[PDB]
C-alpha cells in the first residue's frame, strides 16, 4: 500500500460510479506518467464497467446496439 | 449562425435558424477547448440538422455557436502532405509545422463515373515474388492482406511503398482506420527508418502520406480517417496522374466504426448486427478506389474475420470487394520465408489466363500444384518415412522446397537491420525463373541457393559460392581454446564486477507540484454564476 491507490466503485454504488471509476483510476495513474515515473493500472472487471455503463444508456434511452450495449 | 440544440454523447443536433448546411457539411463549433468538427448527418425538422462529432463533446454547451464551413470536411492534399501525419479533418498530428496544402479537397465524392471508368484489366508489378506469381495485384484493384503480428506485415507494406514509388512513380496514402497508437507510432518510427519517410529539408522526399484516426477518437472521426485517405490518394490520381498504393490497415475497424455512428443516430442494425446501409457504406468507399483514365488507385487494404467466420456480413460483405488476398502465415514466416505469404492461400482474381497471358498462368498454376502435392504428403513423410516413397514423389519434394525456398526475397527497406541487399525482380524474370525449376534445370543445385536471392541469375550466384566454401574451409582449423579460466573469471570476482545502484528511500515524488488545497464544502453556482456554496435546505 505504500506503492497502491485503491480506486473502488463496490456492488452497492450507482451505475454511473462504477461506470466512473476506471477513468478517475486512471487520472490518479497518469499522474506518475506525466512526471517521468511508471504507472500500472489494473482496471479488475473492465466487463463490470460496462455492464454499468449499459445501465446508464438504457436508462437515458440511448438506442441500444449488440448485447443492449450502446454504439 | 447556428447554435447546439442537443448533446447525447458523440451525437450532437444543432439549430440554424437561416439555410441548412446540406448532408455531410462540415460544422465548427465556435469556442471549445479542441477544434470540434461535425459533420451533418440528417436533417431533423424544425430547422435542426444532427451531427456526428470528429472529436469529444464533452464542453458542450446548447447554444454554443456553429459555423457552417459551407462544404464537406476539406483536407490537405498535395506533395506537401508526403511524410506528414494528418487526422480525419487535416490537421498535423506529426508535430512538424503545418501541411503544406497543394489544394483542400472535400473528403466526401462520388465514385468515377462509368465513362470514366478503364474497361481494361492488368497487373499491378510489385517487385515481389511470390506476389507477382502466384497471386497477382490489379491495378486499380483491392488486395486483402491476411498478416497480422511478426509475420513480418509492416515490412511488406513498406516494401509496397518502396516498390511503387522506385517503378511505377506513384506515392502512398496509409490511412489508419481505428490503429492503436503504440503501433500506428511503430509504423512512423519504421518507416523513417526504412527511408520512406524523411523528416526536416528532405521531407518531400517522403513517398507515404499517413492518414490517421486512433482508437481513443470517436466512432465519426473513424469512419471518415479512410476517406480522408481516400482523397489524399485521388489528388495523386486525378492530378498529379499517378499509380497510388492505398492502405486501409484495418477495413474492418471502418466497418466497426461506421457501424458504430448508425448505432449512435438510432438506426435499426441490420443482420448481424452492423449498419443497415453496410454495403453502401462499403461500396461508397471502395469504388472511389479504381482505375480511371488519369491513373490509378490500388488498395492493399488489411481484412479481419471476425470470430474467424467468413461468412460474417463484415467480411463477406468486404470480399465482394476484394481483387486478391494475400495471406501472411506464421508457418511460412518460421521456416524463415520472407514475405511470409503463403503460396496456396494466397488467392487473386487476376490469376486466369484471359488477362495475365497462358504462359505466366500455367506457370504459376503449375507452381501451386507442386507445393500443393508436397503438403498433402506431410503425413506420409512422418508417418511412414522419407526414402520410403517413390523417387518422383520425391522429386516433387525437392523441386517443391527449392520452390518453397525461391519465393523467398530480400527486401529494400529491409536491408537497414538485415545486411542482406533488396532484389526488385521483374515479372519476366519471375516467370522465366519458374519455368525452370517446374521443368528441372536446376534440379542439381541446392535448395538454400534459391534463398533470399533476386532471380535466377543470382541461384547460380548462390550455388557457386557455397560449394567451393568447401575449398575455403581448409584455411583454419577448430578445437577447443582454454577450457574455462581463458577469460571466464570466479563468481566472487564478478560479484565486484556489479556497478554502483544508488537506492533513494525518497521516492522524489514532489518535482514540480502544485498541492491544491481541496475543501470538501460543496461548491455550486448561484443565478449570476457566481460560485457559491450549497445552500443549506431543499
Amino acid at each position: 500500500m505504500r506503492y497502491t491507490i485503491m480506486v473502488s466503485a463496490t456492488a452497492s454504488d450507482a451505475a454511473p460510479l462504477q461506470f466512473l471509476a476506471p477513468y478517475s483510476g486512471c487520472a490518479m495513474a497518469e499522474y506518475f506518467r506525466d512526471t517521468g515515473k511508471h504507472g500500472l493500472i489494473i482496471y479488475d472487471d473492465l466487463s463490470k464497467q460496462s455492464v454499468a455503463y449499459r445501465q446508464m444508456s438504457l436508462l437515458l434511452r440511448r438506442p441500444p446496439g449488440r448485447e443492449a450495449f450502446p454504439g | 449562425a447556428g447554435y447546439v440544440s442537443q448533446v447525447i454523447g458523440p451525437v450532437v443536433d444543432v439549430r440554424f435558424d437561416g439555410e441548412l448546411p446540406s448532408i455531410l457539411s462540415s460544422l465548427e463549433v465556435e469556442g471549445h477547448s479542441v477544434r470540434l468538427v461535425l459533420e451533418v448527418a440528417q436533417h431533423m425538422g424544425d430547422n435542426t440538422v444532427r451531427c456526428i462529432a470528429m472529436d469529444s463533446t464533452d464542453g458542450l454547451v446548447r447554444g454554443q455557436k456553429v459555423v457552417d464551413t459551407g462544404s464537406p470536411i476539406k483536407v490537405p492534399v498535395g506533395r506537401g502532405t508526403l511524410g506528414r501525419i494528418m487526422n480525419v479533418i487535416g490537421e498535423p498530428v506529426d508535430e512538424q509545422g503545418p501541411i503544406d496544402a497543394a489544394d483542400i479537397w472535400s473528403i466526401h465524392r462520388e465514385a468515377p463515373e462509368f465513362t470514366e471508368q478503364s474497361t481494361e484489366q492488368e497487373i499491378l508489378v510489385t517487385g515481389i515474388k511470390v506476389v507477382d506469381l502466384l497471386a497477382p495485384y490489379q491495378r486499380g484493384g483491392k488486395i486483402g492482406l491476411f498478416g497480422g503480428a511478426g509475420v513480418g506485415k509492416t515490412v511488406l507494406i513498406m516494401e509496397l511503398i518502396n516498390n511503387v514509388a522506385k517503378a511505377h512513380g506513384g506515392f502512398s496514402v496509409f490511412a489508419g482506420v481505428g490503429e492503436r497508437t503504440r503501433e500506428g507510432n511503430d509504423l512512423y518510427r519504421e518507416m523513417i527508418e526504412s527511408g520512406v519517410i524523411k523528416l526536416g529539408a528532405e521531407r518531400g522526399n517522403s513517398k507515404c502520406t499517413l492518414v490517421y484516426g486512433q482508437m481513443n477518437e470517436p466512432p465519426g472521426a473513424r469512419a471518415r480517417v479512410a476517406l480522408t485517405g481516400l482523397t489524399v490518394a485521388e489528388y495523386f490520381r486525378d492530378i498529379e496522374g499517378q499509380d497510388v498504393l492505398l492502405f486501409v490497415d484495418n477495413i474492418f475497424r471502418f466497418t466497426q466504426a461506421n457501424s458504430e455512428v448508425s448505432a449512435l443516430l438510432g438506426r435499426i442494425p441490420s443482420a448481424v448486427g452492423y449498419q443497415p446501409t453496410l454495403a453502401t457504406d462499403l461500396g461508397g468507399l471502395q469504388e472511389r478506389i479504381t482505375t480511371t483514365t488519369k491513373g490509378s488507385i490500388t488498395s492493399v487494404q488489411a481484412v479481419y474475420v471476425p470470430a474467424d467466420d467468413l461468412t460474417d456480413p463484415a467480411p463477406a460483405t468486404t470480399f465482394a470487394h476484394l481483387d486478391a488476398t494475400t495471406v501472411l502465415s506464421r508457418s511460412i514466416a518460421e521456416l524463415g520465408i520472407y514475405p511470409a505469404v503463403d503460396p496456396l492461400d494466397s488467392t487473386s482474381r487476376m490469376l486466369n489466363p484471359n488477362v495475365i497471358g497462358a504462359e505466366h498462368y500455367n506457370v504459376a498454376r503449375g507452381v501451386q500444384k507442386v507445393l500443393q502435392d508436397y503438403k498433402n504428403l506431410q503425413d506420409i513423410i512422418a508417418i511412414l518415412g522419407m526414402d520410403e516413397l517413390s523417387e518422383e514423389d520425391k522429386l516433387t519434394v525437392a523441386r517443391a522446397r527449392k520452390i518453397q525456398r525461391f519465393l523467398s526475397q530480400p527486401f529494400q527497406v529491409a536491408e537497414v537491420f538485415t545486411g542482406t541487399p533488396g532484389k526488385y525482380v521483374d515479372l519476366a524474370d519471375t516467370i522465366s525463373g519458374f519455368q525452370g525449376v517446374l521443368t528441372g534445370k536446376y534440379d542439381d543445385l541446392p535448395e538454400m541457393a534459391f534463398y533470399m536471392v533476386g532471380d535466377i541469375k543470382e541461384v547460380k550466384e548462390k550455388a557457386d559460392k557455397m560449394a567451393k566454401d568447401i575449398a575455403s574451409r581448409k584455411e583454419a582449423d577448430n578445437k577447443k581454446v582454454s577450457e574455462e579460466l581463458k577469460d571466464i573469471p570466479s563468481l566472487d570476482k564478478l560479484v565486484s564486477e556489479i556497478k554502483e545502484v544508488v537506492i533513494e528511500e525518497d521516492d522524489g515524488l514532489e518535482e514540480d507540484f502544485k498541492a491544491e488545497a481541496l475543501s470538501s464544502e460543496t461548491v455550486v453556482l448561484n443565478e449570476e454564476g457566481k460560485s457559491v456554496p450549497l445552500p443549506k435546505k431543499n
